[PDB]
């Protein structure tokens, strides 16, 4: 019943930017806090940020803050991420996440997306 | 930033073997730490949070335990199905991070 | 600021499988001195050998209409619309 | 001891309900204003049947029910859930209402057994 759907997935040039979203149904979506997580080709896995259920405060990796922004639309049941000043290091599949965690995110249940790939070139 | 370990960084085992897979945190995150299995293709599987409580659904072959910086892995008796890499994540401090991953063979 | 507040309010109910219109607001019930973090919850049912609704509450100003009574009998929610 | 007994969630409005008492100033035949933890007019609130998962407590909880057989009783409120931490317990029964703080141990599937 839960599905989380990554999609803006394609391929871009250095210097370039990149609007991902992530459409979720069967679950209480403006209930929970959100994360991103990458993982590039033959390699672990990558946290990249959370939003909190609110879609307040944000955070963010060294790796990606001040260029990458996380947002959300609790109307539309939609999670965003919003890339910029891409890099080649940034190729990897992106997905979308809720992470279980009883510190911040008070989720009980953990849940993933299918991942969407995105390519700079 | 607390960084995260994992060793050994790959294992060969067959099926019966017990498997452990060591994790450590860079500093003190309790019991608070998600283990995670990944195989090709798809996104990872949550086996454990908190240290050592077990996801609904999950074998009772595999385990888990561990405090402060110090975690272990276990898996009583691999099955053929248990091919795949672990993660460790800590979930104490944001930004949260994940280990290296620890890939387990089939011997 | 590891106090835990309740407030809460009971009236009767006419209607079915929602909540009712018309404004009514709730009035302290306890405040306890606990000092503990809160992450989750969970409903606590009786069960032998009725139905629930959970909204989430947000930094919101708001404003309030005391009656003459001393009474909330109004609001606004200052970040609905213009 | 214990005993082991997701569907889509249904959702209503909640057009301007649960509006609290933010002091315990008197005051009246005024228009006062307030920055508080308040739920938004028109939100999206989960609707339930008495169907009982763990969920996310947030910033604070809007919590209301319907009913005419007393099947809710309390709730339990913590982190882990389990006796690595301290949760907050809240009953209510036939005479009193309960409240603990304990390193509990909570059942799986926890509910209260009625003959
Ligand atoms: C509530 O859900 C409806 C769709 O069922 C949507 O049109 C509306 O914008 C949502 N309102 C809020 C505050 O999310
Ligand atoms: C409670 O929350 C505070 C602030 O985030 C944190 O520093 C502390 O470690 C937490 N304690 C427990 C038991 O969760
Ligand atoms: C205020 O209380 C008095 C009784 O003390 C009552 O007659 C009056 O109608 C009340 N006013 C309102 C708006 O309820
Ligand atoms: C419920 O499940 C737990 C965990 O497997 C088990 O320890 C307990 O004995 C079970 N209770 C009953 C009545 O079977
Ligand atoms: C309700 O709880 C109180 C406090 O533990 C207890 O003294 C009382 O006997 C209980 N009432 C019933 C009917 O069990």
């Amino acid at each position: 019943e839960v599905q989380l759907v990554e999609s803006g997935g394609g391929v871009v040039q250095p210097g370039g930017s990149l609007r991902l979203s992530c459409a979720a149904s069967g679950f209480t979506f403006n209930s929970y806090g959100m994360h991103w997580v990458r993982q590039a080709p033959g390699k672990g896995l990558e946290w990249v940020a959370f939003i909190r259920y609110d879609g307040g405060n944000k955070y963010y990796a060294d790796s990606v803050k001040g260029r990458f922004t996380i947002s959300r639309d609790n109307s539309k049941n939609t999670l965003y991420l919003q890339m910029k000043s891409l890099r080649a290091e940034d190729t990897a599949v992106y997905y979308c996440a809720n992470l279980k965690d009883s510190r911040y995110s008070g989720s009980y249940y953990d849940y993933w997306g299918q991942g969407t790939l995105v390519t700079v070139s | 930033v607390i960084w995260m370990t994992q060793s050994p960084s790959s294992l060969s085992a067959s099926v019966g073997d017990r498997v452990t897979i060591t994790c450590q945190a860079s500093q003190d995150i309790r019991f608070y730490l998600n283990w995670y299995q990944q195989k090709p293709g798809k996104a990872p599987k949550l086996l454990i949070s908190d240290a050592s409580n077990m996801e609904t659904g999950v074998p009772s072959r595999f385990s888990g335990s561990g405090s402060g910086t110090d975690f272990t892995f276990t898996i009583s008796s691999l099955q053929p199905e248990d091919i795949a890499t672990y993660y460790c994540q800590q979930y104490d401090n944001l930004p949260f991070t994940f280990g290296p991953g620890t890939k387990v063979d089939f011997a | 600021d590891g106090y835990f507040k309740i407030y809460s309010k009971h009236t009767p109910i006419n209607l079915v499988r929602d909540l009712p219109q018309g404004f009514s607001a709730l009035e302290p019930l306890v405040d306890l001195p606990i000092g503990i973090n809160i992450t989750r919850f969970q409903t606590l049912l009786a069960l032998h050998r009725a139905a629930y609704y959970v909204g989430y509450l947000q930094p919101r100003t708001f404003l309030l209409k005391y009656n003459e009574n001393g009474t909330i009998t109004d609001a606004v929610d200052c970040a609905l619309d213009p | 001891q214990c005993v082991n007994l997701q569907l889509p969630p249904a959702y209503t409005n909640s057009f301007t309900r649960g509006v609290y008492y933010p002091d315990k100033v008197f005051r009246s035949s005024v228009l006062h204003s307030t920055q508080d933890l308040f739920l938004p007019f028109f939100s999206n609130v989960t609707w339930f049947h008495a169907d009982n998962p763990v969920l996310p407590f947030n910033d604070g909880v809007y919590f209301a029910s319907i009913e005419k057989s007393n099947i809710i009783r309390g709730w339990i409120f913590g982190t882990t859930l389990d006796s690595k931490t301290q949760s907050l317990l809240i009953v209510n029964n036939a005479t009193n209402v309960v409240i603990k703080v304990c390193e509990f141990q909570f059942c799986n599937d926890p509910f209260l057994d009625v003959y």
